[PDB]
RNA sequence: GGGGAUCCCUCGCUCGCUUGUCAAACUCCAAACCCCCCGUCAUCCUAGAAAGUCGGAGUCCGGACUGCUGGGGUA
RNA sequence: CCUGGGGCGGGACGCCCUUGAAAAGAUAUCAAGGGCGCGCAAUGGUUGACUCAAGCGGGUCGGAAACUCGCUGAAGAGUGCAAGAGCAUAAGUCAGCCUGACGUUAUUCAGCAUAGCAGUGGAUGACGAGACGAAAGUCGGCUCUAGCGAACUUUUGAGCC
RNA sequence: GAGUUUGGCGGCCAUAGCGGUAGGGCAACUCCUGUACCCAUCCCGAACACAGCAGAUAAGCCUGCCCGCGUUCCUUACUGUACUGAAGUGUGCGAGCCUUCGGGAACUCUGGAUCGCUGCCAAGCUCA
């Protein structure tokens, strides 16, 4: 029990800037999951961004199951299942930027919204590792039972044809 | 200000920086002369204090100085190595109106040494013994306590 | 100046040692203690209710009552007789 | 992760993450026999725990095993299983002699129909006193069973066998 | 500091927890026939009054909030300890 | 981040493994004294223990030696 | 008034923490580090659910300054404000419901070791009503120790004399 | 009736931690399979919850081992050293220090051990 199945999907959008912009983002987001989207709250205060503590910025939705499985080959197609060394984690998960919205079928391009790019992001796990979720007996797994890159790389090869430059 | 002010050990230690305000920065500049990267020097002899006594930090300043120049005029730039193995932690404080609020300011550092420490330890090859010796010597005389010359390693080397 | 409260020189007194920091163990209060029985006061920082001065730390009581949670302890302090309430996580039984 | 002389280990069943020493402070303090319902996947299993400065003692066991020779076919780890397994501990308790005590669910979740509270109503109807309030219970039709019209037609047979269960349960201590 | 006008209570009175109104204490003016004003007026003379010559002392930094609770059922009002504030308010 | 368009190359702090030093207001450690309680011996105690009540006070300028590196101070 | 004469300066003139202080307690100085004369209907109570700081790696002009993913992480954070102490399935963070920041009352501590002394303050209880919670419990504010004042007088509250 | 495997609750709270290595599941536990339902997500049946035919010991868990860091205990040297209670017509110009009787470290070193021990109950089992 040793294939790194998929343990979630996140795709997460940095606005960087609350209001109309942030709603739009939002709707997109929601739109290309198919999946209600959570607002992310800034945590420090800064001219730059002119933005305060505890306030929207950016939005980000997490995918279990075929619904996850189904938005990862859109977005690798968008990638052309192309996905190279440095993407991976040291364990086992990836993540990419698009940029264009419009390469997700069910949405149309609006002068006034613009393309807002995304990132999205698939941790990899085991079989098992509910014992380091759960809230009983939670323990760490051990180093043996995590994933690695060329497992990783494997997997993505075997379940995707995802190949890895 | 000679150094029989602060030589006596009378006191608890005053080291804790955070609780004053204002210590004059020592006039110990180095605490490693001659050939820091050499470890094979056979023969190391060490100055150690007989009494137990507060070093204020020119006077380390001035020792050091003094076997320092004798050691770089008889052994050469790089025959010697030579170690201050003491820092100066104490703050030493004057009273400077009488007696009343008569806790002092801070007006120096000295290293609170105890009977047999090493001060200052010499390494040299065999043939320079001798002129560590000397040289160490009149470190010494700039200290305010008696010392005493040891032989650390290679004493068999000596004699 | 100098202050006069309670927790008045109690820097290493209501300390606890590094690795027995956090909850205590909790079978030390629901010991139940008999009318006369000699009790060590030996204050857990921890708990915070319940606790007696730390000026009766290290002393043993003798148990003269209850108050409810607590214990009434007889604790001699200096010369003098002094009723003490502690909670059982500050009591230990003496053992002979 | 011991670093060093000053890091601090957590107790060895906050280690193994067990137990809640606070909750478990909060429960000693009654003074009262705890009626531990623990659950696994496969059955639920009711003890009658009090403490002791040596170990926890206690005093009357049930499990789901138990049922089977009373006429119980169902799965153990489901409403019906849990409940009589508390109507069994709490009978056993009441022919032991113990007869009160204080609902011990640890670390799992408080859950409006859970298992947990399908035993608790199980050991209330039993006599066994202990505190509760009723809005925690199961629906007494998913008690009997009426989750077995989901996908199972051979789980259908479970409100009746659960009654045959049940009556003999209280047979065997009648 | 702020505190609701209208928080459920204890009343004294009635026994129970019922919605209570707080309000601020206003201090009334001194009667001129208590015993005090009485003495005062007998004291006055020629000279020094003794304690009726008196000028009032100084003022604490801050003065406590002097609130009073009325029930809203049996509109009997009783007033506790109060805090120490600076600035005062009613949360509405 | 200090020095004289590919930031063409120089490197101070920062983090570790060894070296050398420290702490009233640091402690992974950790005494000797001492303190509460239990037992023991010892001493006192029915020629009155411990406890209690009442009468009369003086006293609240102290000083010294031996230690505590007592604190402050050049002393 | 204190005061290494007095005065000038200052307040060691009330309260709280660390050291001095010599491993029970006590312990002085115009001894050292200092702080307080408040703030907060939430920055309070309870329940549930979570876990912090900081690093490392991954992610789009979203820069090595944002947000997000993973790993490490007994706490290196946070807990209103001094100092010290306490706290991690929490005493921290967020959310749901709330107002126990409740009326009355008894002891014992400690200010004031031993060992008398006040206004107070703080622990444990009782009575009467509640909030949260399956229950156990917790809640007499804000983790513990500062944030305060006699007699007389007035004014205010409830019922009486 | 004695022991074992597993499960639950624990006590002491690292001798138990962090790390590495090799073995097991018939029952039990577990991972695991779903989401009609009770219950749930600031989004996500991830969790919690419910209902569970299969697959699996790769994990948790259990057993064996490893001194690797951490911890705890012993041993040798340091050493009866540091410090210290009592006394002293012992001693130093002095800051001080000594002798006797009584206590007595810490660190480090030599060589070892320590990769938990343990209470109650239950259930499977292994019996004369
Ligand atoms: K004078
Ligand atoms: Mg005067
Ligand atoms: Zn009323």
């Amino acid at each position: 029990m040793r294939t790194p199945i998929v343990e979630k999907v996140i795709v997460h959008m940095g606005v960087g800037e609350s209001g109309q912009h942030l709603v739009n983002a939002e709707d997109i987001l929601r739109n290309i999951t198919g999946q209600e989207v959570v607002r992310c709250f800034a945590k420090r205060t800064l001219p730059a961004f002119s933005i305060k503590k505890n306030e929207p910025i950016g939005c980000k939705v997490t995918l279990r199951g075929q619904k996850a499985q189904e938005f990862l080959e859109t977005a690798l197609g968008i990638v052309e299942k192309t996905l190279n060394r440095s993407q991976f984690d040291s364990f086992g998960n990836v993540s990419f930027g698009i940029e264009e919205h419009t390469d997700f079928p069910g949405m149309r391009y609006d002068p006034n919204i613009g393309v807002f790019g995304m990132d999205v992001t698939v941790v990899l796990k085991r079989p098992g590792e509910r014992i380091c979720k759960r809230r009983i007996a939670a323990r760490k797994i051990p180093a043996g039972h995590r994933v690695t890159v060329d497992d990783a790389i494997a997997f993505l090869n075997e379940s995707y044809g995802v190949e890895v430059m | 200000k000679p150094g029989s002010m602060y030589r006596n050990v009378r006191q608890r230690s005053f080291t804790r920086r955070k609780y004053m305000g204002g210590v004059p920065g020592s006039q110990v500049i180095h605490y490693d002369m001659g050939d820091k990267a050499n470890t094979s020097f056979p023969v190391k002899i060490s100055l150690i204090v007989e009494e137990k006594c507060q070093i204020r930090h020119t006077a380390l300043e001035a020792a050091r100085i003094t076997a320092n120049r004798h050691l770089v005029a008889d052994t050469g730039k790089m025959g010697f190595y030579m170690k201050l193995r003491v820092y100066p932690h104490e703050v030493i404080r004057e009273n400077k109106s009488g007696m009343r609020r008569a806790f002092g300011k801070n007006v120096g550092t000295a290293a609170r040494v105890k009977p047999m420490q090493k001060i200052f330890t010499v390494a040299v090859e065999k043939q320079n013994f001798k002129a560590a010796k000397e040289a160490l010597w009149h470190a010494g005389q700039k200290l305010p306590t008696p010392c005493r010359i040891v032989v650390d390693e290679g004493a068999e080397l000596v004699q | 100046t100098n202050s006069h409260g309670e927790k008045r020189c109690t820097r290493y007194k209501l300390q606890k040692t590094v690795r027995e920091r956090g909850i205590s163990p909790v079978s030390r209060a629901i010991q139940e203690f008999e009318e006369g029985q000699m009790v060590h006061i030996d204050i857990d920082p921890s708990v915070q209710k319940g606790m007696p001065n730390p000026k009766f730390q290290g002393s043993t009581g003798k148990v003269i009552g209850q108050r409810g949670r607590s214990y009434v302890l007889e604790v001699r302090s200096g010369n003098a007789m002094k009723e003490v309430f502690s909670l059982p996580q500050h009591l230990k039984p003496q053992k002979y | 992760m011991a670093t060093g002389p000053r890091y601090k280990v957590p107790f060895r069943r906050r280690r193994e993450g067990r137990t809640n020493y606070h909750l478990r402070l909060k429960l000693l303090l009654s003074r009262q026999d705890r009626v531990v319902v623990r659950k696994s996947s496969r059955n639920v299993q009711i003890q009658l725990i009090a403490p002791t400065p040596d170990g926890d003692i206690t005093y009357s066991s049930a499990v789901s095993n138990e049922l089977a020779k009373y006429g119980y076919t169902g799965a153990t780890g489901n409403t019906t299983a849990a409940y009589l397994t508390g109507l069994l501990f709490g009978l056993k308790s009441l022919q032991k002699g113990y007869e009160g005590g204080i609902l011990d669910i640890g670390l799992q979740a408080s859950s409006a129909g859970s298992r947990v509270y399908a035993a608790l109503k199980g050991v209330v109807d039993s006599g066994f006193e202990i505190p509760c309030s009723p809005e925690v219970f199961p629906p007494d039709e998913r008690i009997r069973g009426e989750h077995i019209a989901g996908y199972r037609e051979e789980s259908s047979d479970l409100p009746e066998q659960f009654e045959a269960t049940k009556e003999k349960i209280f047979a065997e201590f009648s | 500091m702020k505190i609701p006008k209208r928080f459920r209570t204890y009343c004294p009175f009635c026994k129970t927890h019922n919605e209570v109104v707080v309000e601020r204490v206003k201090k009334g003016q001194a009667s001129s026939m208590t015993h005090i004003a009485r003495q005062k007026k007998r004291q006055e003379g020629i000279g020094n009054s003794g304690k009726f010559s008196k000028v009032p002392g100084g003022d604490k930094p801050t003065k406590r909030i002097w609130l009073r609770y009325r029930c809203t059922v049996c509109k009997k009002a009783h007033q506790r300890p109060c805090f120490r504030a600076k600035k005062f308010e009613f949360k509405e």
